């Protein structure tokens, strides 16, 4: 079990689980999950209301500096009512750390569009505009940045295929470019490697 | 001092007194706080083991590698941050009970 | 027929449609209107030239990846262009210079050329062949250019009886010669009636009825919606545009219609006016 | 049910923004399709615009309806300023063809398109 | 804070911007995925996948492939419930075709059944 | 091949007039040496 | 290749859009319609200057998240070319800087250097530049014989070729004239933009993701990373060419300190193995087959992993059905995150100090798209 | 070793030579129909049927880890050589 | 551990301070980048005269995308679409058929030339090393329909040479 | 190199760093190819007798994460690790 399988420390597991449990008891309002896996780094998973109060918590208080901030994503996960997941991930300049702030959300009501005490955050909420179309009321500035201005369809979605639906050539018709209909010249097939026989027995949900 | 590591920070030449009335102002706005939960046991705990630090320490040198937050106004700043969250926190009321669920078959993964 | 000629699916973009296309010329307007018209259907296009192959170059990525393909042909040898139309659907003949060289007259190209390919299509088996010619192409006076176009017609009309003898008036578009001569002015100042036909109309027609079929024997001429004076046209060529032999005798010779022979109306496409077309390629003025 | 909408109280206020935004849109055309150097007609352009509004008049959700209006106000913005080509412009028209009816009997023909 | 919320339906096909007639037209299923029969193992189970019925494949005219003008060809979306499948598929828009789950039938045999004595259930081999 | 040069002026070639048959006394490709040559004046090897 | 819309009162400044996000290519789709093993060039080339330490960071988030660790000659190899990389990475971000500066001869001189390092790189695997290489589970293929001396002779060359870039340039008076006033960045500014590695090294905090978490075997190797002090350009270029002169140090003892272990982990349900037990075996035989074709399932969870690219916080985040295709990956990159803060970074200067301003965070446009 | 169909080009080591009413035989114009002259069913008969004393045996294909993995075959069919699905050569037994 | 940068102070000093006024005033090292310069002109340039002298490579290159075949053999390919199932552009296409023999064979083994991004994938997957990629890279072709191989186009590619693969392979066939 | 003495030292008077001695024109330190077949050796696995793979199962030994606080007179405040020592000046020369 020693060689070549990475050993962990249970001290880190103990300091997290302990800090989760802490910063769960003080802000009650809103705390769901704070679940610690076997690596020990943390995450809090909250509803989507405490988006400001939590962050300018966070942010302070001198026992979670963590003025880093790092990615936003809504990793989109149907199955739900709430599909889209909003994850702040934090760092603290002082104690060398890893939060997961996982607040949940729907499709059309907005979280509370951190920018306000995140200035990292302008073009994350941007890009998380732009390519899903959580919205973000009370926000400077909204724009489409890393799509094409005339496309639309918010295509980091699973409604959204591979392929675009549109898809541009140049004609001497009118003599310049323009979009048709996707015409593949090939299929991108489809290889269905999802194997059974249960290669985790650990994770099995229970079955109905 | 002179002329200290960060950039948009120069340096303070009353560290401490200007620090203890600032931790006064966190101990009032924390008086302002209601009393039953935790959280102004917790602020309240690190506040006081903090200015315990500051009272018995004249010093500077020694009061940088003894309180954490090095160098020195570095702990100015966010005594400052966190008496703005103390003003955020009279309002918004994070110790009251749960607002209400998630339909409970969310944020189990792996779908 | 065999399979890979009939269509598939919708159009465009390698969409396997019906016709394969050999095309004489093409390197001109017209066939290059044409084979952009077909390769948005999406129809194999065999064109030779005999140019560089810089000018088949930028008018080379019309198609998709290797649909249009490119050979040789001369206007002498019978070889090389029944190598090149040994396996058509349809094939169309459009070629002219408007001015006669050291080795070409009018005559002998409108003359000698649809001779030889007709020779090898008739012997080769083709269908729906079209052949363009200028609308009233006479016996009568004033041009060589006409009347070797009529003994051109007269030829393609007695040998392969059933060819699409088709005609457009004087068109006009992006790369216009009459238009362009307007432009490049100086004056003098004549009358004629006259009816100008938009590039457009007359490639769609072209090729709705090449992929129509039941449509052939006949020849057609395309039809001006205006119809006015030449010289009103002139004042407002130059009112659009700000400012105040062969080809003027051709454009003052004659322009009629002929109630003999179906134009338009038998095809079912809308007609473009000469204003809103006029306005939108009249650009390169004072600023 | 708790739903949080964006704008929306009822559909006055929608009814208010909306034709705003196609206030906006009728001031939008003319400078654009002068400053672009385009071949359309401003009737024919602005028939489109309106044709492209009531393409969407079936929707009763307000909230669907706000961002409807935030999306043709971004929309706007972006032509208003150069930052789209003439060819996004040309996109937005249809005369590429594109020829496709919905008779039966045409899609009999060039088949399989039920 | 405690706003306008009104009980309805959700109308999600003016947004996700497909066009229309890939709205109208196509046709999506939604159905346990059966066991592939020459293995036996039924973690390929347990999940509800949403699929698009197939559409026209021609030649390509040069390589032999099979190209297609079907963008939503190559979709699958693999749920845990069947009413979240149907709740999604009415929310976006699009018809849909229910099949049923269908589990293996529960049985009654024994070794010493297959070793019977006046029963016709026997081994006849070893 | 000569040593004194340095490692990428070793081994040079020098094209003959059509071996072919396309007048390559002028305008030489490349890919007109065979494979063994081809593996020896990659540098992928010390021995001709 | 950006596109930049600046309002500016003349010859200086007011703002500056810049609009990003030409180069925008789905990079996140494509991986979450793909596998692990054949997704990974994705990541070999969404950054393409610093080109193995993010082959490093994807197989280090794919071990962590499969709890195998890989056996140490391999983490002394990856060592190794990580330090070939970093120094691969700063010396094309100074000589792109010289030459969008101006200083047109010491680029090619540097270049000459990293054409014996694609040298290198060829000798190592065959590619020029996008040697995959670095699988999950350790590196693939090891060195041919005769590498180590060619890297030891590139070492003191490199000494010497550094050091006379050092002779060339800095004290070059007009140059400190042309970038000493511009670029001023609080601790604050650094804290809340979100910067990353060398914008922190420069201004101010002491700050690194190798030595506070070492994710390999960076801590058994004496180096010190260059700290700033004014927070200014200048600095930055003296901490990046000192950066470099670490990793000849790092390189140095990492030659001196080579074991000879394995090439792979023995796990080979992870890794394919070699090709004489798969002509002789049935296990390896039937693991190279499905190995290939499935991929290897991956256990369920998202995790989180960062290295220090040479441009700084190179950050991974996975997120992971139980399968062999990743459910989400998302890339945290320091051009994006250097980028953000563009118009604080540039508020009081002028068109050509803003093209020093771009030159000196090291860009490549590629990886800020993500 | 080539046939020539009465289309009049090259055949290939598949079945697959075109008709005469194909248009892409005039594709095939200018540029001429590269094919491996080297054929695969040929070099059958060229390889010796070898006979060896043994009974289960051997094929490796020359090479320790270069070619196809090993595989042991029978030669119980007593006129019928045995064959090598990855090889293709043959083997006797010799009493 | 850190060791920062430009921490001094311009020395008070008369000498230092008129050496930095003599810099100011006598343009110094700006000859003295003049001199490194020209120190650098004085070398011999390295360059390679490129259509007769080649650059240096590797035994391992990634080329041309070749095949190889038996000692005296039939083709080395079983059409077992490893290669296929591997190709991370997918520009690999196999439609396999056996023939009369009974051997398991193809019908159409095509490699996009446009697609592929030259991994190395499709050698390591191959259990036969049926495809090799190939030692050269000269292509350089003026029109886009030669650019897609056919099988019948790899195995005259593979028969116009074998034995700088069979060199390449036999040298290194011990690390991979 | 490979050139007279009176521009070598012309090349030394304009820089003096012995330009002579490392030039960056590789001659002699080539790696010399054609290297003899090189046998990999096998690391801590394919040891007979004792490689149970029930052991080093790292795949199976990923745990589910542990939960605190949900949505269904205590010696606390403590920080999530302890506080970073700041570091030190390396002797090899420092500035200053
Ligand atoms: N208003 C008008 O212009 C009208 C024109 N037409 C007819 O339409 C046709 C096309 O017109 P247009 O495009 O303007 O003129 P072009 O001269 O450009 O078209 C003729 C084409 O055939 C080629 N060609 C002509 N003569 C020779 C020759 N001797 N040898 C080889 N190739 C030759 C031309 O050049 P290349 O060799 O380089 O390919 C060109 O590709 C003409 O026949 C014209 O009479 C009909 C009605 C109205
Ligand atoms: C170049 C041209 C410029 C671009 C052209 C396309 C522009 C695209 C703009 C898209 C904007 C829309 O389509 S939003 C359409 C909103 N439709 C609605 O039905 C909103 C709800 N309103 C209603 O139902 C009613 O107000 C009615 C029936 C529309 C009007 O009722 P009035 O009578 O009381
Ligand atoms: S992996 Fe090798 S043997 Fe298998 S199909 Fe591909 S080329 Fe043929
Ligand atoms: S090297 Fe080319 S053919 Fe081989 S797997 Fe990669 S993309 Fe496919
Ligand atoms: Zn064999």
């Amino acid at each position: 079990t020693r060689p070549t399988v990475r050993p962990r420390n249970d001290v880190a597991h103990k300091q997290l689980s302990a800090f989760g449990e802490y910063v769960a008891e003080i802000l009650p309002k809103y705390v769901q999950q704070v679940q610690v896996s076997c690596f020990s780094e943390l995450e809090i998973c909250i509803h989507p209301d405490g988006v400001i109060p939590v962050l300018t918590f966070l942010r302070d208080h001198s026992n979670a500096q963590f003025k880093s901030l790092a990615d936003l994503t809504a990793v989109d996960i149907p199955t739900r009512q709430n599909r889209f997941e909003i994850v702040y991930n934090l760092l603290s300049l002082r104690f060398n750390s890893r939060i997961r702030v996982k607040t949940y959300t729907d499709e059309l009501t907005p979280v509370e569009s951190s920018v306000s005490v995140y200035k990292a955050a302008n073009w994350y909420e941007r890009e998380i505009w732009d390519m899903f179309g959580v919205f973000f009321a009370n926000h400077p500035d909204l724009r489409r940045i890393l799509t094409d201005y005339g496309f639309e369809g918010h295509p980091f979605r699973k409604d959204f295929p591979l392929s675009g639906y549109v898809e541009l050539r140049y004609d001497d018709e009118v003599k310049r470019v323009v979009a048709e209909p996707v015409e593949l010249a090939q299929e991108f097939r489809k290889f269905d490697l999802n194997s059974p026989w249960e290669a985790f027995p650990a994770y099995r949900q229970p079955p109905e | 001092k002179k002329t200290t590591g960060l950039v948009g920070l120069a340096v303070c030449e009353t560290p401490h007194e200007r620090l203890k009335i600032l931790y006064t102002k966190i101990l009032d706005v924390l008086g302002h706080i209601p009393k039953n939960a935790a959280y102004r046991k917790y602020t309240e705990q690190i506040t006081n083991e903090k200015l315990s630090i500051v009272k018995a320490e004249p010093d500077v040198k020694k009061l940088e590698e003894q309180l954490q937050g090095g160098q020195i106004e570095e702990v100015i700043l966010q005594a400052e941050n966190e008496l703005s969250l103390a003003r955020k926190m009279i309002q918004w009321k994070p110790w009251e009970p749960l607002v209400e669920e998630p339909p409970a078959s969310q944020w189990k993964w792996p779908i | 027929l065999h399979h890979a000629v009939i269509p598939h699916g919708k159009g465009g973009r390698s969409s396997v449609s019906g016709i394969v296309a050999t095309v004489f010329g093409a390197t001109g307007f017209l066939g290059r209107y044409l084979v952009n018209h077909l390769g948005r259907m999406g129809s194999q296009v065999i064109v030779p030239y005999r140019c560089e192959p810089y000018d088949t170059m930028h008018l080379r990525p019309m198609g998709d990846l290797g649909q249009i393909i490119f050979m040789d042909w001369n206007g002498r040898d019978k070889d090389s262009i029944r190598r090149a139309v040994e396996h058509s659907n349809v094939v169309i003949n459009l070629v002219g210079r408007e001015w006669e060289t050291k080795n070409f007259d009018f005559e002998d190209v409108f003359v000698k050329i649809p001779q030889a390919i007709a020779q090898v299509s008739k012997e080769a088996g083709v269908e729906k062949f079209i052949h363009i010619s200028h609308l009233n192409a006479d016996i009568k006076s004033s041009s060589k250019y006409l009347r070797n176009k009529a003994v051109g017609e007269k030829e393609v009309r007695e040998t392969f009886p059933e060819a699409t003898i088709i005609k457009p008036a004087d068109i006009f578009g992006r790369e216009d010669r009459f238009l362009n001569y307007f432009a490049n002015i100086r004056s003098l100042g004549k009358k004629t009636v006259k009816q100008p036909v938009y590039i457009v109309d007359v490639t769609k027609g072209i090729i709705n009825a090449i992929k129509d079929p039941d449509a052939r024997g006949k020849t057609f001429a395309f039809v001006g919606p205006n119809r006015y004076l030449l010289f009103d046209l002139v004042q407002y060529v130059f009112a659009v545009a700000h400012r105040p032999r062969d080809k003027v005798e051709r454009i003052h010779t004659t322009d009629r219609t002929l109630p003999h022979l179906p134009g338009l109306e038998d095809l079912g496409v809308q007609a473009t006016p000469l204003e809103l077309k006029a306005i939108e390629v009249l650009r390169r003025h004072r600023t | 049910t708790s739903v949080k909408p964006i704008f929306s109280r009822d559909m006055n206020e929608a009814k208010r923004r909306v034709r705003e935004l196609y206030r906006a849109w009728y001031r939008e055309v003319p400078n654009t399709v002068h400053l672009f150097q385009l071949d359309i007609s401003v009737k024919q352009g602005r028939d489109k615009v309106r044709e492209m509004f009531k393409k969407n008049a079936h929707v009763t959700d307000p909230r669907v309806v706000d961002l409807l209006v935030i999306k043709g106000k971004m929309e706007l913005e972006e032509t208003i300023n150069v930052w789209k080509q003439r060819t996004h412009v040309m996109r937005f028209f249809h005369e590429t063809e594109a020829p496709r009816p919905k008779d039966f009997l045409s899609k009999f023909y060039v088949g399989h398109d039920p | 804070t405690q706003l306008i919320t009104v009980d309805e339906k959700l109308d999600i096909t003016t947004l996700t911007g497909v066009p229309e007639e890939h709205i109208k037209t196509r046709k999506a299923r939604i159905f346990v995925p059966a066991r592939n029969n020459m293995q036996s193992g039924v973690n390929n189970t347990k999940k509800w996948k949403m699929e698009f019925d197939t559409r026209e494949r021609w030649e390509n005219p040069l390589m032999g492939w099979a190209s297609t003008a079907d963008p939503l060809s190559n979709l699958v979306l693999t749920f845990s419930t069947k009413e979240d499948a149907i709740a999604f598929a009415e929310k976006n828009g699009w018809s849909y075709d229910v099949e049923e789950r269908k589990v293996p039938k529960p049985k009654s045999k024994s070794y010493g059944a297959n070793f019977s004595w006046n029963k016709r259930t026997r081994v006849s081999t070893k | 091949e000569d040593n004194k040069q340095f490692f990428g002026r070793h081994r040079w070639v020098i094209y003959t007039t059509e071996m072919n048959g396309k007048n390559t006394f002028w305008d030489v490709d490349g890919s007109m040496v065979p494979p063994e040559w081809h593996r020896w004046l990659h540098c992928m090897t010390d021995d001709p | 290749v950006l596109r930049l819309v600046m309002e500016l009162s003349g010859e200086m400044v007011r703002k500056c859009d810049p609009h990003i996000g030409l180069l925008h290519r789905g990079t996140e789709k494509l991986i979450e319609y793909k596998t692990y093993l054949q997704a990974l060039p994705y990541f070999d080339r969404l950054d393409y200057v610093s080109m193995m330490c993010n082959e490093q960071a994807y197989s280090l988030a794919v071990e962590k998240l499969l709890n195998i660790q890989p056996p140490p000659r391999a983490q002394w190899i990856r060592v190794l070319f990580g330090e070939i990389t970093r120094l691969l990475n700063h010396i094309m971000a100074v000589t792109t800087h010289a030459l969008d500066i101006g200083a047109m001869t010491p680029f090619f001189w540097m270049f000459e250097e990293r054409e014996k390092m694609f040298e290198f790189y060829e000798r190592v695997s065959g590619a020029r530049m996008h040697a995959a290489y670095v699988r999950p589970g350790g590196v693939h293929q090891d060195l041919p014989l005769g590498l180590m001396d060619d890297i030891y002779e590139f070492s003191k060359n490199f000494s010497l070729r550094i050091d006379e870039l050092e002779e060339m340039l800095t004290n070059n008076r007009i140059w400190r004239n042309r970038t000493v006033d511009i670029g001023v960045v609080t601790a604050e500014d650094a804290l809340n933009y979100g910067f990353s590695g060398v914008m922190l090294r420069g201004s101010g905090i002491q700050w690194d993701l190798r030595k506070t978490q070492p994710y390999d075997v960076y801590d058994q190797v004496e180096f010190d990373v260059p700290i700033g002090s004014r927070g200014d350009c200048y600095d930055r270029y003296l901490c990046r060419v000192e950066e470099m002169r670490q990793s000849i140090r790092i390189i140095s003892q990492c030659l001196n300190k080579m074991p000879p272990g394995e090439i792979k982990v023995d796990d080979a349900k992870v890794s394919p193995p070699k090709r004489a037990e798969m002509k002789t075996s049935m296990e390896s035989l039937i693991h190279h087959f499905k190995l290939y074709t499935e991929g290897y399932q991956v256990p369920p969870g998202a995790t989180y992993t960062a290295i220090e690219a040479p441009k700084g916080e190179f950050g991974v985040y996975l997120v992971s059905d139980g399968s062999s295709r990743p459910y989400r990956c998302k890339i945290k990159a320091p051009g994006f995150a250097h980028l953000a803060g563009l118009d604080k970074m540039s508020k009081g200067h002028m068109l050509a100090d803003v093209v020093a301003i771009i030159g000196t965070q090291d860009i490549v446009f590629g990886e800020v798209d993500r | 070793g080539v046939r020539t169909s009465p289309t009049g080009e090259k055949v290939t080591h598949t079945g697959q030579v075109y008709d005469d009413e194909d248009y892409r035989r005039v594709r095939f114009v200018g540029r001429q129909k590269e094919v491996n002259e080297n054929f695969a069913i040929d070099l059958i008969a060229e390889q010796p049927v070898s006979q060896v004393g043994s009974r289960v045996i051997s094929c490796d294909g020359g090479g320790g880890a270069l070619g196809h993995p090993r595989v042991y075959i029978n030669l119980d069919k007593e006129t019928k050589t045995g064959t090598c699905g990855y090889c293709g050569l043959q083997f006797r037994q010799q009493h | 551990t850190y060791k920062y940068v430009n921490l001094r102070e311009p020395s008070m000093d008369m000498k230092s301070v008129t050496d930095r006024a003599a810099q100011t005033l006598l343009w110094t090292e700006l000859i003295r980048g003049l001199g490194m310069t020209l120190s650098y002109l004085f070398r011999e340039p390295a360059t390679i005269n490129y259509p007769f002298e080649k650059g240096p490579l590797s035994p391992r290159f990634r080329g041309e995308h070749a095949l190889r075949r038996y000692p005296s053999g039939e083709e080395r390919c079983i059409a077992c679409k490893l290669c296929e199932a591997v190709c991370p552009a997918q520009a690999i296409t196999i439609e396999a058929e056996p023939r009369a023999d009974g051997s398991r064979r193809t019908t159409r083994y095509d490699i996009d030339m446009t697609k592929c991004i030259y991994c190395g994938f499709c050698q390591e997957a191959c259990p036969v090393d049926a495809i090799v990629e190939g030692p050269n890279f000269e292509f350089s072709t003026e029109t886009h329909e030669e650019l897609l191989y056919n099988k019948e186009k790899l195995l005259n590619n593979g028969d116009k040479w074998e034995a700088e693969i069979a060199a390449n392979i036999q040298a290194d066939y011990l690390y991979r | 190199a490979s050139a007279t003495r009176l521009i070598q030292g012309l090349r030394n008077w304009a820089s003096g760093r012995d330009l002579q001695a490392k030039l960056q024109l590789r001659y002699q330190e080539i790696s010399k190819r054609t290297q003899p077949p090189p046998k990999l050796p096998v690391g801590p696995s394919h040891r007979l007798s004792n490689n149970y793979y029930c052991a080093r199962d790292g795949r199976r030994e990923a745990m589910p994460p542990s939960i605190v606080m949900s949505s269904q007179s205590e010696k606390k405040a403590v920080s999530p690790a302890p506080p970073i020592k700041r570091w030190e000046l390396s002797q090899d020369e420092p500035y200053l």
